[PDB]
């Protein structure tokens, strides 16, 4: 169909379907226009443009999917517009993507202020990075905020707990990498711990699937879970756990360029499956179906890059 | 003057010694060195942020113990 220029932005694509089924995160939009409306924020406005548009596709092929195919195919024209003015960015990263338009649409909550919180009470947690000397004994710790936990993806089967392991378990800084201790005034081995504090509503793994000797792609992916628990590295002892709901792949043997695609978790007979996005193509998927595909064993042409785990 | 963290691609921590006045290019210029990955195709996240290049540490409040978290751009279309 005339729809087939979708996919040259699919690094945008991608990162705005996993944020229109993201749990508050177009309720959060539509607050924040509600209140610009009647201020008289570019990025809000065809925000909100995008979502309706969205919304009108989705209840269509809800409702009539003979007319959906139509509907379509009668205004392309006006969704490709909506995206050629909400692209923040040639080949692009997805989760520069995201991260560009969480930014913007956090300084626009600042601005704003001086509801407005959207960003960070779903995106943004808080971590304690503590460093302790291996002479003196001395802790001394960092506090960071984070929006996502890029983890490794092979060692330099492999399942997501070793790779957030290799995150946030104690690493023994050594060689020509000694911390310098201040109360030793002196360069000393230490050890590393990251321990997570504050816990965003979504949480967002990316995945470094690409390695320098030059520098390629990792093909091979983690033993990705439904289910996530971060007590392991946790400041305190929690029970929430979080739940797989989006997954962002990206297709291609180099790093330099590639197809992305993105599965999203409807949360009806829809509820409880996966939606496989492929430019203009949705396809509904069994949980079983979908997480078989994710499997390293299958070895999948789509390389997982980043993984969305909602609060349960 | 100030000693910083950086976890690269394996998630091994490397160390780098850095000015407060030190620009974003001269940092990767640093990590190039340890690492080999030119500073064209470095990526670097502070506190959830993207440090740009032409800016300095002083400007997005780097101190001694931070840590700085290495990228790289997988391009799709
Ligand atoms: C072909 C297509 C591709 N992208 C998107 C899309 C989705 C979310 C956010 C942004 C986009 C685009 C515009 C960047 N939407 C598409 N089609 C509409 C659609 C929506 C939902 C469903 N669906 C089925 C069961 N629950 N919802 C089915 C069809
Ligand atoms: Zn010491």
């Amino acid at each position: 169909v005339g729809l087939n220029n979708l996919g040259n932005t699919s690094y945008l694509n991608s990162i705005l379907q996993v944020l229109y089924f993201c749990p508050g995160f177009k309720s959060g939009v539509k607050h924040l226009f509600n209140i610009i409306s009647r201020k008289k924020y570019e990025l809000i406005c065809s925000l909100q443009s995008l979502i309706i548009s969205v919304e009108q596709l989705q209840a269509s092929f809800l409702l009539n999917p003979e007319k959906y195919t139509d509907e379509l195919a009668t205004q392309p024209r006006r969704l490709l517009n909506t995206l050629r003015e909400l692209n923040p960015m040639l080949q692009h990263d997805a989760q520069e993507v995201l991260q560009c338009i969480l930014g913007n649409i956090q300084e626009t909550c600042q601005l704003l202020k001086k509801g407005f919180e959207l960003v960070e009470k779903l995106f943004q947690g808080q971590l304690v990075l503590r460093t302790r000397c291996l002479e003196c004994e001395s802790l001394t710790e960092r506090r960071e905020d984070f929006q996502d936990i890029s983890v490794p993806v092979q060692e330099d089967m492999k399942t997501l707990r070793w790779a957030i392991s290799q995150f946030a378990s104690v690493e023994r800084i050594v060689g020509e990498d000694k911390y310098f201790c201040e109360n030793c005034h002196h360069y000393t081995e230490a050890e590393r711990s990251l321990l997570f504090d504050k816990m965003p509503e979504v949480i967002t793994i990316h995945l470094k699937c690409f390695a320098a000797s030059g520098l390629s792609k990792i093909n091979t992916p983690l033993l990705t879970p439904l289910k996530l628990s971060l007590e392991e590295w946790s400041t305190k002892p929690t029970n929430d756990s979080y739940g797989l709901f989006a997954v962002v792949m990206h297709s291609g043997i180099t790093i330099s360029s590639g197809h992305y695609t993105a599965s999203v978790k409807v949360t009806k007979e829809y509820e409880g499956k996966w939606l496989l996005f492929d430019d203009s193509e949705v396809k509904v998927t069994e949980e079983k179906d979908f997480l078989n595909s994710l499997s390293p064993s299958t070895s999948p042409t789509s390389t997982p890059y980043l993984l969305f785990y909602k609060k349960l | 003057s100030m000693q910083i963290f950086v976890k690269t691609l394996t998630g091994k921590t490397i160390t780098l010694e850095v000015e407060p006045s030190d620009t974003i290019e001269n940092v990767k210029a640093k990590i190039q060195d340890k690492e080999g990955i030119p500073p064209d195709q470095q990526r670097l996240i502070f506190a959830g942020k993207q440090l740009e290049d032409g800016r300095t540490l002083s400007d997005y409040n780097i101190q001694k113990e931070s840590t700085l978290h290495l990228v790289l751009r997988l391009r799709g279309g």
